[PDB]
RNA sequence: AUCCUUAUGCACGGGAAAUACGCAUAUCAGUGAGGAUUCGUCCGAGAUUGUGUUUUUGCUGGUUGAA
């Protein structure tokens, strides 16, 4: 169930490794679960910038 | 209103349910709406039974979904003289309900930027609607 | 856009003066429709003015076909022939934007439209 | 010939005081002509 | 000690523009100026007003005429 957790595991594994896509896709996909909803298209951008 | 049939065909009530049935719906809205269907609806009766039912179904659900965020909204309203009075005393009560409705929280929407709360409550920018006012003001909502 | 009005004095009005960046865009739209149109055949042989007759010569034209209809100058069994002219009046500053919008979104890609209906 | 705005005046002068007359907010133009004439005159410096 | 990044200061050199560049006992401004938008959001630093010059400032050289 844990969400916000999950984030913060994302967060912190994208400033030790920027570029790993696998953790922009986990980040996404967390995205794509509906907390936010929003700052989602600018976090794909990111994403696909890093 | 479109499902409804019966009369839908000539004009029930066609122009006259949207206006009532659905109160949101403009003059302007209105008339693209007609336009659209005297191009694009196709108005042969729906693929089957079964899947006029299952709009029905999603449209009582929606509705019903619809009115209790209606009601969250105006229990909101009712407290947030004692949730978020800074904001209320800004603004005033039912608009700051429906900023902070739409946020969540209050703390939600500390955390929203002030770039765009402007633009919270906005209808959904359409292209073919006319934007451009006097004011100069691009957000309205 | 800055309205300078005209000076045809017997009636004066209007000069748009637009951008001169997006006169540019618009330009291009206008060359581009316009050919795309005439490629097309989106408007009839009726509406004038046409690339090929100078208005003289689409007067005389209509003369000629008024001229050269089937017996239209026997008025022996009652006939009448009737040449209504008018002016459409206010046909330009009365289009609505969103019926317009709509039609031209029959006749061209509909970001074109939009873009047109923004501009107006 | 004036008659249409006498009327005004003796109103005028039986309300306003002196304070008043004083503190008359000297005119802002709003229609913001000089920014205009500023503009304009840069654009045709001949 | 060598090499490099950043900013700035001085300068060689090369280039563009001056319709541009200032100035203010002004008014307001990252506690949001001004903008974008696919409408979800995004960018984020000047804007307003006043005003000075602005087919130009400072200096040189030539021919000439003037006579």
């Amino acid at each position: 169930g844990n969400l916000d957790q999950a984030e913060l595991l994302v967060t912190q594994a994208l400033q030790k490794f920027p570029s790993n896509a696998l953790l922009w896709v986990e980040q996404i996909k967390l995205f794509k679960h509906g907390n936010k909803s929003s700052l989602k298209k600018t976090i794909f951008q990111d994403a696909l910038r890093r | 209103i479109l499902e409804n049939e019966n009369y839908s065909k000539n004009e029930s009530d066609e122009l006259f349910f949207h206006l009532e049935n659905k109160a949101k719906l403009t003059r302007e809205q209105i008339l693209v709406l007609t336009m659209s269907m005297k191009t694009s609806f196709k108005n042969k009766e729906p693929l089957d039974i079964k899947t006029r039912t299952q709009i029905l179904e999603a449209n009582s659900i929606l509705e019903n979904l619809w009115k209790l965020q209606e009601d969250i909204g105006q229990y909101i309203a009712s407290k947030i003289s004692i949730i978020a009075p800074n904001v209320c005393f800004l603004v005033g009560p039912e608009i700051a309900a429906q900023l902070i409705a739409h946020a969540g929280g209050v703390l939600e929407f500390s955390r929203i930027p002030s770039c765009n709360i402007a633009s919270i409550g906005k209808n959904k920018h359409l292209s073919h609607e006319l934007h451009t006012l006097e004011s100069g003001v691009r957000q309205e909502g | 856009v800055d309205i300078t009005m005209m000076e045809n004095y017997q009636n004066i009005s209007p000069v748009y003066s637009v951008d001169p960046l997006e006169k540019i865009t618009d330009a291009y739209l206008d060359q581009y429709l316009w050919y795309e149109a005439d490629q097309r055949k989106l408007f009839p042989n009726w509406i004038k003015p046409s690339d090929s007759e100078i208005p003289p010569l689409l007067v005389y034209k209509w003369t000629q076909g008024i001229n050269n209809l089937s017996e239209i100058w026997d008025v022996s069994r009652g006939q009448s022939a009737v040449l209504l002219e008018t002016t459409l009046g206010e046909m330009a500053e009365k289009i609505d934007f969103t019926l317009l919008n709509r039609l031209l979104r029959l006749i061209v890609d509909p970001n074109i439209a939009d873009y047109i209906t923004a501009k107006n | 010939g004036n008659v249409d705005l006498n009327k005004l005046t003796e109103e005028r002068e039986k309300l306003l005081q002196s304070q008043i007359d004083e503190n008359l907010a000297q005119l802002t133009k709003n229609a913001s002509n000089p920014i205009q004439v500023n503009k304009p005159n840069a654009a045709t410096d001949a």
